[PDB]
């Protein structure tokens, strides 16, 4: 599937954001304040809390 | 930054980058108390709101400077329109305004909202 | 069926359930020590039916009715056929501008009969 | 059917009338009757629903959580000051005070009536 | 159910339809009347339009005052409306732009 | 690429439905006969989905 959503990307022209963020508009039932569809909504993850683990066992080494 | 000036084999640039890691250990073990999200989550470390204007006079008319203060209805609409502004945008190929991908999914989208606001949402 | 056999349409039975034990944990939270009956026998649930279909909001306002709750539905204008049915009475509220008002409005069923001069 | 309507009064207290007096905004006096069959609390988005519920709640609870059917149970959106204010909207960015319909000295009577067997409690 | 929400009182064209019928008495007119000039085939559900009417409009409406309008839904049973008394027109009615 | 199944309903937890319930066609809500969550095609099965787009006249499949 990794080629053929990548064929899809190229000829619509859009990042996987771009499906991403149709993919939840499917669950806006569950929305709340402004602060809350910005950030479960749009801007998808992108969070940084596995690279965190990492740095902290190259730390504890 | 100050410790890595510090001429001691790396001795207060290690302390630095000790208390540095933890905090971040801190975080991730409390990966979802608003201090550790703030922390290391790059959607929570700004804010949000929105305000409404008016089209000739430039002047914030309604700034929901987050301040919820809303009906069901309201948010409601709020957010609709920002989502739909959003799939707009994501959509449309870069440098232009019309989408390629014209078709989206609502799945039960209006349900706090009169019928007379829907209508404006769609 | 110990475990609830299933629901009556994606969560239908599944949501009568859960509306039923709330209703009747409810009753018992404003029923005195020891009495039948709530003293307190009003019940305001803002944004009545949304999530709910027809056919379980009028088994949720029957339930209410059965654990003697005296409950006022607040609708966004949604709603009306079983909100007439289950209701007497209706304030109509709208906001103007800035400020905002009431209008009371109240109907009833006149004994006279389901029809007449018809099949009885 | 109509037969079992008539439970109400003869058991227990039901709301009848609710009274507002400068409550959000409701400006001035507002008085509205209840049904001892119940009643249906209905108009458009951005009216006083909600408004009208928060006052009662306000009377009766010792904590009140102020608009939860739109917060979804979250951290109440409002509070009593707000509604004693008539604040209408965040109110823009530059102060202007517009949102805010009673800032100088001004006063907001609630009142609650409840029936049963024609005692009275307000 | 399914079908008895598929059809549901389109306020659209009530909203016509009620400037319409103002626009014809261009008079006046209280709830009883509009309801029995016009049958509502949704009772309450029309009512409130109409309410919307007035406080839309700014026609002050008045709780005092209690008219009354006796009104036979499909099957046949009978209501009787205790509707306020308002005094909707046609001039503002028509002025106020509808949704 | 990773699609939320059913997210209107089950949105704020994880997901109860994935791709290999719509394959095997689970009934896991429905029950009263429920034949251990009553699997519709539990055999060799094939399922096939299609969406069309189009734009004056040209289609993507
Ligand atoms: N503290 C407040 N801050 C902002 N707006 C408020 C406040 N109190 C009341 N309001 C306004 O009063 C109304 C209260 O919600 P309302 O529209 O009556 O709810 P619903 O119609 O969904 O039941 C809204 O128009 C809201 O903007």
């Amino acid at each position: 599937k990794k080629q053929y959503l990548a064929r899809l990307r190229d000829f619509f022209e859009v990042g996987e954001n771009a499906f991403t963020l149709l993919n939840r508009a499917a669950g806006l039932k569950q929305l709340n304040s402004i602060d809350e569809i910005f950030r479960e909504l749009v801007l998808d993850d992108h969070s940084a809390f596995d690279r965190a683990a990492e740095v902290a066992n190259s730390f504890d080494g | 930054n100050a410790a890595r000036f510090v001429d001691d084999n790396g001795e207060s640039h290690y302390k630095a980058l000790q208390v540095l890691v933890a905090q971040l250990r801190d975080a991730c073990e409390r990966n979802r108390t608003l201090g550790a999200k703030a922390l290391l989550d790059p959607r929570f470390r700004l804010e949000f709101a929105v305000s409404v204007m008016d089209r000739q006079s430039g002047n914030v008319i309604e700034s929901r400077t987050g301040s919820q203060g809303g009906s069901g209805g309201e948010k409601e609409i709020i957010a609709s329109y920002v989502l739909t502004a959003s799939l707009s945008y994501a959509l449309c190929p870069a440098g232009s305004r019309y989408p390629l991908f014209g078709t989206i999914i609502l799945d039960e989208a209006f349900s706090r909202s009169s019928h007379a606001v829907a209508g404006r949402i769609i | 069926e110990s475990r609830t056999g299933s629901q009556g349409g994606s969560g239908g039975e599944k949501e009568i359930i859960a509306s039923y034990v709330l209703t009747a944990s409810l009753s018992y939270a404003l029923c005195p020590a020891g009495s039948r009956y709530p003293l307190f026998g009003t019940i305001i649930l803002d944004e009545a039916f949304s999530r709910s279909s027809h056919a379980v909001a009028g088994r949720i306002i029957a339930a209410l009715r059965e654990f003697g709750l005296h409950a006022v539905f607040i609708t966004p204008n949604k709603e009306m056929r079983l909100l007439r049915d289950h209701t007497r009475s209706a304030i109509v509220v709208h906001r103007r501008g800035q400020n905002s008002n009431m209008a009371s409005l109240s109907w009833e069923e006149l004994e006279r009969h389901y029809q007449r001069r018809g099949n009885a | 059917m109509n037969q079992v309507s008539g439970l109400a009064g003869k058991e227990s207290f039901i709301l009848t009338r609710i009274e507002l007096f400068n409550w959000g905004g409701f400006h001035g006096l507002h008085q509205a009757a209840i049904h001892q069959d119940g009643t249906a609390v209905i108009g458009p988005t951005g009216s006083g629903k909600t408004t009208l519920v928060d006052a009662l709640m306000t009377l009766l609870c010792a904590n009140p959580r102020y608009n939860l059917a739109s917060t979804g149970g979250h951290e109440s959106d409002r509070d009593l000051i707000s509604y004693v204010r008539g604040v209408s909207g965040p109110g823009d960015g530059g102060e202007g005070q517009s949102h805010i319909a009673r800032p100088g000295k001004t006063v907001t009577g609630i009142a609650a009536t409840l029936e049963r067997e024609g005692k009275q409690v307000r | 159910d399914f079908w008895d929400a598929f059809n549901g009182l389109d306020r659209e064209v009530l909203i016509q339809q009620t400037l319409q019928l103002l626009a014809k008495e261009n008079r006046p007119v209280g709830l009883a009347e509009l309801a029995e000039l016009l049958p509502p085939a949704h009772d309450l559900e029309t009512f409130a339009v109409w309410i919307g009417m007035a406080r839309e409009a700014g026609i002050e409406v008045i709780d005092s005052q209690r008219e009354f309008a006796e009104l036979s839904d499909g099957e046949g049973r009978r209501w009787r409306f205790n509707l306020p008394t308002t005094g909707l027109e046609s001039q503002a009615l028509m002025d106020i732009d509808w949704e």
